[PDB]
């Protein structure tokens, strides 16, 4: 039933007595459900150290991963180029998923095409799909570039992307001069961030490998900036703002912040902004190339060094105070530009906020996950804040990365209770936050289900999620935030201290029970 | 627009294609003609997509894991392959259920074999067997396992059928191998059929030989309702108020137990014909159970369906049918009286999957709105037969519409509302056209039944009449 | 007791059994407390309509006001001028409170002096306090200007500021050319926003009244901006940013942005930035003057129009979409500068966020309070969002203001259930959120106690507070936010939709009860 | 750090002042000398603040409504006058209580007569009587009303005493008029005294003729603990573990009936001497109740106080005193063991109100720290007598320090930590000097007792050794 002037959606409609009775009858009648005492017993067991031990013995089973597959990253990298259509050679189902995944995080259109390979192509290869697909794509959607990656079926069958594209131009399906960079992006290797590396290196190769003879390092007086897999619009914007504030000439290579934030003014813009083909052609003439997320730009690094002859600096992701300081000093050295007063003041405002908020941050314990460069930057900033990053999880991390993070933890007394996990998933993490409970989680929307699990044991045991990372699906417009630079450090600090104070208010809101500590001033 | 403009529209938009794509796409665009009821004579469907044209379709794994199997709440469903498919589809479809997630229900979890290159090189059958054991140690209350194959499985020569048989026998467990690789078929549709045959072959014949369940003459099953936002609960309530016993829900909030009891029912009530007509036909052939199509979108169709369903039984149910109709009459009449004035005359274009592009037309008409265009991602010709009866004369029909086509049709026809998917929503909002998601219900619903019609009407009104739409133009442009 | 490795502060220390038993023994033995059943009975009564009717019959008693007194605003105005010391003529207890009030909101130093008038001066006047005070202040803290206001004791006894200052100069305590603007700021008239108006007009007259003869309207081709009582740093910064983006020459008159955000770099800076004396002296040469908060700048307007001869535009506070549009178009007309592409894009991004978020905001019901201009802009924006501003409270509002807000509500379907209250306080508002429950409160930190009261009735009756306004004491760094322009509309919209979504996640977090609607994607 | 260096630091700082302010401030700055124990040969206090020098002081309303009366939890306190005073002091002081706010307790609420110009012209006495009626209708469970006068009340000739007597008799209600107008006195101090005299005159004697309260040999009152962050609860716990019966707490978490029962106790335990010595003396002269000063800041002072208090009772209390001391011994020793190494040798400068600038010294010394400077906003010479006993040789003492003076002293002495109020916190943070609030405990605490010592230690450590203090200078300057 519904009252017309107070209509109920699923919640709380189904809490009405007649729906409650109906659901109870369905359960008892036909579901052969386990007794509630048995459910409670097994749930309790899943929160114990004994269960954690079985959990960490898993070899074959993955549960609730914290990663995605390569083509997602290649699509995101391709979107950062002017009038470029990302194009995934293989099965169409993947592209429907890549688009929807990004649709839900950015709340924006996401353009990407497939060439719809089916079981037939797995027999005779996908060359005809490439020829017709490239022709159809170019004519219908009018890109100035098509950046080709692959689904896992195309990889297994062994399609030779290079030859297929060459033949598409030879046979006249697309103009010879029309740019069609490509990269093999097997989903069974690495993760989405690897797809980004592979796609970017493919595009760099396409526009520079054959033309190096005329290149002279430093001749354009710019610094190349490679952002990597980046899903906060404010991270593209803050790097460009800082570099502009310093008077540094720069080329941001792969820049999707315009096409992922087009205005609603009565027309749809399939393409917007982006790195020009010309910026990539001219990139070997830069003074140097800076990798904002080096731990998943390995292949890019080797190409920029081996072919462009750039001496890529050893810089961590510019997150927090120390590593933003280090980014700016290295940029200052490469470019000859001094760090301006505006950035120095901005730095001191971040420090001011740290001093103001240190007493609520000190000693707070966090579980956290994400991609390698993001996670280590957050671990670094938390240590700068006096926080303890107890559970550090990077599903797609590696040995060398874990060693670098363990080194950073050992250099601070706020890392003495921390552990770094690689190859572990969010079901592993669920065990850790029951057996070694932290104060909060920092992670993406998949964390909400861990918070639900912890609350079910008890309010005492609940671990609230703080949403920083990718994907964020259950809040709106957090993709506009910033996590890099002093601006991003400011935003993360504010989010963390107020998450702490919001929860303290909740725990002290009980009239005559706990509201003695419900202070007006904190 | 009436007929000659639409036909001119179709030719104009297809001018941009290369010759091959144009000749193909010409056959998937048609204008309804009340004097031709046979779709095989005016539109082709269920064919391959043209490469590079930005189809909206998914794959067979979506059809099988995402739609049919995943909602079954007390089984563990394994995305068998690399990590993507299971992750992108983790909890993206709102197939609601009652359970304790991770203990006795597992719908919104992502179980996967996370193929590495070593599994491509040596095969993943050993990994899959070790995986089944690990599932059994950590999730002992699971009532069965399904293995949803991703693209690589069939390509590399794995044999998940043998693994399911060996491990099933070893563990006394229902383990269902599903070869729903995404390169199979042309869309989600073949996934549906593959999943139906897997239910039939591996689940459904297990109580053929068990008869001890206590049957009644009023036992029915809801076939093809995946309980989006609670849709099937808002349908079940009415059927049981009418005196029936809904023994099973396929597969929204569905238990494996319910599915195994369905051969014992007296009537299968099919909502989504496209996705489960297969198993319905099988259950009529082998068990003699009749099936019938129904429609719980909006008061007119819901009332018609209850009466049609009640006519399959005796007078006592037909009496209770009228009691339910009389009970809900004041409620949906108040919804109409409030919202029909706010929506009458507004023109709607739809594009959805395999059922709703035709199934929801009656609800829109119950609020005075006109569906001027509709289409499917993966419908077959029998779906289009049903569609032409429900669509108005000279309305635009499109099969496997391209992004470019959909954009251009909307620009010319200028609907007041669009209902489609997440990949379409933000395109048309930026063009200033109100948009309602008609897969996820825009995180609202239910829309089925009388309780759903009120939410549906509230939702169409809040979006169509929202203040945000008059502000897209800067006063200085 | 305390366990050394897990020390407990008051919460949750005093939940230990031994403290619980001690407190119960204190109550039973010596507090003669009303029985709990009686406390419960009276509490339920205070949630009633019959209580609300008694509550709204109050005429002499005020409970939990939502306003402060004039000198607080005069201090904030004075702080917006270069190397200016706010100086309150009267008793020193006032200045301790003003500084601490702003200290807690901004988490910054707040410099202000008193001349410490006591019982002696309360009979013979504070002339001698002014003479020594001005000389002591100039010598010790080295301001370029001293801006003088008054506490209520100085107003009652009738101290003549003009004569007192004039005599201080005549008798050599301060140089005759040293600037000492003044304003009478009686606490028993108006509110803190009135003190800002009074102080600003006093400063404006000090620098312009006696020098008008050489002034020519529009000769400096600038537009004056008077911001009024403003406690968000982002609002000063957004106005300057948009005008710089338009290429509009402007003078922001009273600009405390720098003194309220000095960096923590090892040195304390008592003064920073601010409007210069030259800018005030030259301000009559502007094309016009825009009042950002016209409803508490009535005295300023009269001076700007009557003496500077400017035709102050009829502009609402630039909050939300329509009123920012109108602000920009009028500045465009005054300055002759076209609205640039960058601001047009920013507008369209806000509209985009509106379309993305409209299904969760629609019909949401809000109670809200604050200063008149802030409240009516919030009302306006909420209406543009499809929200219902059910309870609209402005303690320091007047009849003419309420008439204008009622006209805004009448023009929208979303104002049908809204009521505007002037002269009412937060104990009045408490009643309203019990008898006519909204979904949320928008207001300052004092609202925390109403949320506490509503939860005590029942979780289903709790009205969560969304902190927007002044003062915010129990969260950190919200004073850095923005509420004006498209940028502030973006921030407000994000806060509102995510406050809604946070609450829905809490109500659907219960496993096997309500978590059927605990969606990953919203 | 030598006496001669401090004395010329004083002279150099005062060079900036005009003639008159120079001579006055010189009187309020001193270097501690063990050869001089009288203070009345060394420093002047409790005088008017020099105008325009940015004193940190508040007013007599703060000392009366903010400090003494405001915490009394089951009375309603009217801020009588314009709207400012009641608003700026709403819930700024963390005087903790247990109650149902708005029903039977009212501490964090702001009741006010919200004076308008009409009330200045005609007077507020009629408005006050109407307001009392409105309070009775809307807050029936209040157990008494107090009227806290703001500046204008005395200035316009209002007679709140008559209103209080008339309405109190009509409604059979205790209605206390307090003439704590902010222009009276020189600071919060006179507000304490006025507030104390108002308790004595209108509340304390109500039960002089009653005899139904059941007394015991061990009845005490905690006098002058306002329960900042639970401070008084963490003190009461120990006294009752020692076998005493704490009949009343003045006035943190205090009820009016507790106040009324205090003349029935055997001993008044005075923590804050400055603010409540007035009423303690009254209760001695009238009811013959002895009073004694004590100190629960840190384990050394807490142990000494527990023994001194127990020595006023019998063998049985003294034995339990040693049982309490033995119980908490491992706890506070674990605190010192963890935190003293992290704090020892660090130098502290304090500036607070009337008690803590001396009372917390022993706690810092229990953690190896040294207080090289201290001072009060509004202490009297008997406070400074007690301070010289606690403070070290050749340390700096300042009375009613100016903003400029405090800044200049800190720059020269360069202490590792400063403990002062909110108007000071953010100045010295920007200078790179760790700061702890020693009024509000920076929203932490309790700091009293053995349980409060653990928090205190934890809090000084977390701020003094925080990573943020290394970060204030950019690597490219630097
Ligand atoms: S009453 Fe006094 S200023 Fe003794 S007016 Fe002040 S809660 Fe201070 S040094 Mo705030 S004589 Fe209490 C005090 Fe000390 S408010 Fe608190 S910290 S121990
Ligand atoms: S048609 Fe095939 S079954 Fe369908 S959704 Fe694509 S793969 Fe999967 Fe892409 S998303 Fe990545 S590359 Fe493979 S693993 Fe999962
Ligand atoms: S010495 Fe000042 S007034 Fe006087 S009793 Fe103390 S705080 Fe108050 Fe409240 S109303 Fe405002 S704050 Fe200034 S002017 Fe009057
Ligand atoms: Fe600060």
């Amino acid at each position: 039933s519904q009252q017309v002037d107070k209509i109920k959606a699923s919640y709380p409609l189904f809490l009405d007595q007649d729906y409650k009775d109906m659901l109870a009858k369905k359960r008892d009648g036909f579901e052969e459900k386990y007794p509630q005492d048995k459910i409670d017993e097994v749930f309790q067991w899943t929160t114990t150290k004994e269960y954690q031990e079985l959990n960490f013995q898993r070899e074959a089973l993955t549960v609730n991963p914290a990663k995605a597959c390569q083509p997602l990253g290649a699509v995101l990298c391709a979107l950062g180029f002017e009038k470029t259509m990302p194009y995934v050679h293989g099965s169409q189902g993947c592209v429907a998923y890549y688009r929807s995944y990004f649709n839900r995080h950015f709340r924006e259109p996401v353009s990407c095409v497939s060439d719809s390979m089916t079981e037939d192509a797995a027999v005779f290869g996908g060359q005809q799909n490439m020829k017709d697909g490239l022709q159809n794509c170019k004519a219908t959607y009018k890109p100035d570039m098509i950046a080709v990656s692959t689904t896992c079926m195309a990889e297994v069958i062994g399609d030779d992307l290079n030859a297929f594209i060459n033949n598409s131009k030879k046979e006249g399906f697309i103009p010879d001069e029309f740019p069609v960079p490509f990269a093999h992006t097997p989903a069974f290797v690495g993760s989405h961030v690897t797809g980004w590396d592979n796609m970017f290196e493919g595009i760099a190769r396409y526009f520079t490998l054959k033309s190096m003879d005329d290149k002279v390092v430093g001749s354009n007086k710019k610094i190349n900036i490679v952002p990597g897999f980046e899903t906060y619009l404010g991270n593209f914007r803050v790097i460009k703002r800082m570099l502009s504030e310093m008077g540094v000439g720069y080329s941001l290579l792969s820049d999707p912040e315009e096409v992922l934030d087009t205005p609603a003014d009565g027309q749809f813009r399939m393409y917007a902004g982006g790195t020009t083909q010309e910026e990539m052609k001219d990139a070997p003439n830069a003074l140097n190339t800076v990798l904002l997320q080096p731990w998943h730009l390995e292949k890019t690094k080797k190409f920029v060094e081996g072919t462009w002859k750039h001496e890529v600096p050893k810089l961590n992701i510019p997150m927090g105070l120390d590593w933003t300081d280090e980014f700016l000093m290295k940029v200052s050295e490469i470019s000859g530009q001094p760090i301006p007063a505006s950035l120095t003041k901005e730095r001191g405002r971040l420090v001011d906020m740290m001093t103001d908020s240190h007493t609520w941050l000190h000693g707070k314990r966090f579980a956290l996950w994400g991609d390698p460069d993001f996670v280590m930057g957050l671990v670094k900033f938390l240590l700068e804040l006096g926080c303890e990053p107890v559970h550090i999880l990077c599903h797609n991390g590696n040995k060398r990365w874990k060693k670098a993070v363990d080194a950073i933890l050992a250099a601070s007394p706020y890392g003495k209770n921390a552990t770094v996990y690689i190859g572990k998933d969010l079901w592993h993490l669920r065990s850790l936050v029951f057996t070694d409970k932290p104060d909060f989680m920092i992670g993406n929307s998949y964390g909400k289900f861990i918070q639900r699990d912890t609350l079910h044991k008890g309010k005492e045991f609940e671990v609230p999620l703080i949403r920083i990372g990718f994907p964020i699906f259950d809040r709106h417009h957090l993709h506009r935030s910033t996590t890099l630079g002093y601006e991003g450090a400011m935003q993360i600090l504010t989010t963390l201290v107020n998450s702490i104070l919001e929860r303290l208010d909740e725990e002290t809101r009980g009239m005559q029970a706990t509201d003695y500590n419900h202070d007006l001033v904190r | 627009m009436s007929r000659e403009e639409v036909e001119s529209l179709i030719q104009e938009v297809l001018e941009v294609y290369p010759e091959k794509a144009r000749k193909d796409r010409n056959k998937h665009l048609a204008v309804n003609d009340p004097a031709v009821t046979q779709s095989k004579k005016c539109i082709i469907s269920n064919k391959k997509s043209q490469p590079g044209l930005m189809t909206i379709r998914g794959c067979a794994y979506a059809g099988s894991k995402g739609v049919v199997w995943g909602p079954i709440k007390d089984m563990i469903h394994i995305s068998h392959g690399p990590v993507g498919c299971g992750q992108y589809s983790r909890a993206g479809r709102r197939n609601y259920y009652i359970g304790t997630t991770g203990v006795n229900a597992f719908v919104t979890m992502n179980f996967t074999s996370d193929f590495q290159e070593k599994d491509i090189v040596f095969g993943g059958d050993k990994k899959l067997a070790k995986l089944i054991d690990e599932v059994e140690t950590l999730f002992p209350l699971n009532k069965g396992i399904s293995v949803q194959s991703e693209c690589p499985i069939g390509l590399i020569g794995d044999d998940i059928e043998s693994v399911s048989k060996v491990k099933g026998a070893e563990l006394s467990k229902t383990i269902v191998p599903v070869r729903c690789e995404g390169f199979r078929g042309v869309s989600q549709s073949l996934g549906h059929h593959i999943a139906n045959d897997a239910v039939r072959d591996w689940v459904l014949g297990k109580r053929d030989e068990d008869t001890t369940f206590a049957s009644t003459p009023y036992d029915v099953a809801i076939i093809g309702d995946y309980n989006i936002g609670g849709d099937a609960w808002s349908s079940r309530i009415l059927l049981e108020e009418m005196g029936l016993r809904c023994v099973a829900q396929w597969s929204g909030d569905g238990s494996i137990s319910e599915i195994e009891l369905t051969p014992k029912v007296k009537l299968n009530l099919v909502h989504c014909y496209r996705s489960m007509n297969y198993i319905s036909r099988h259950m009529e052939e082998k068990y003699g159970i009749p099936w019938m199509e129904y429609n719980f979108f909006g008061p007119t169709k819901t009332i018609e369906s209850l009466r049609a369903i009640a006519a399959k039984f005796d007078e006592s149910i037909q009496k209770k049918c009228e009691e339910v109709i009389a009970k809900y009459k004041p409620e949906w009449e108040a919804v109409v009286a409030k919202y029909r004035p706010r929506l009458e005359g507004k023109r709607v274009m739809l594009y959805i999957g395999g059922l709703r592009p035709r199934h929801v037309i009656g609800a829109y008409e119950d609020l005075g709105m006109e569906v001027v265009g509709t289409g499917y991602e993966f419908a077959h010709n029998d779906d289009y037969d049903r569609t032409m009866k429900e669509m108005g004369d000279s309305t635009l029909l499109y099969d496997d519409v391209t992004g470019y086509e959909f954009e251009e049709f909307v620009k010319r026809i200028k609907p007041d509302l669009i209902g489609s998917g997440i990949k379409e929503k933000f395109i048309f909002q930026k063009m200033g056209i109100p948009f309602r998601e008609m897969h996820s219900w825009d995180y609202s619903g239910p829309y089925h039944g009388f309780d759903g019609f009120a939410i549906f009407a509230r939702d169409m009104d809040m979006t169509l009449n929202n203040p945000c739409w008059k502000k897209l133009q800067a006063p200085w442009e």
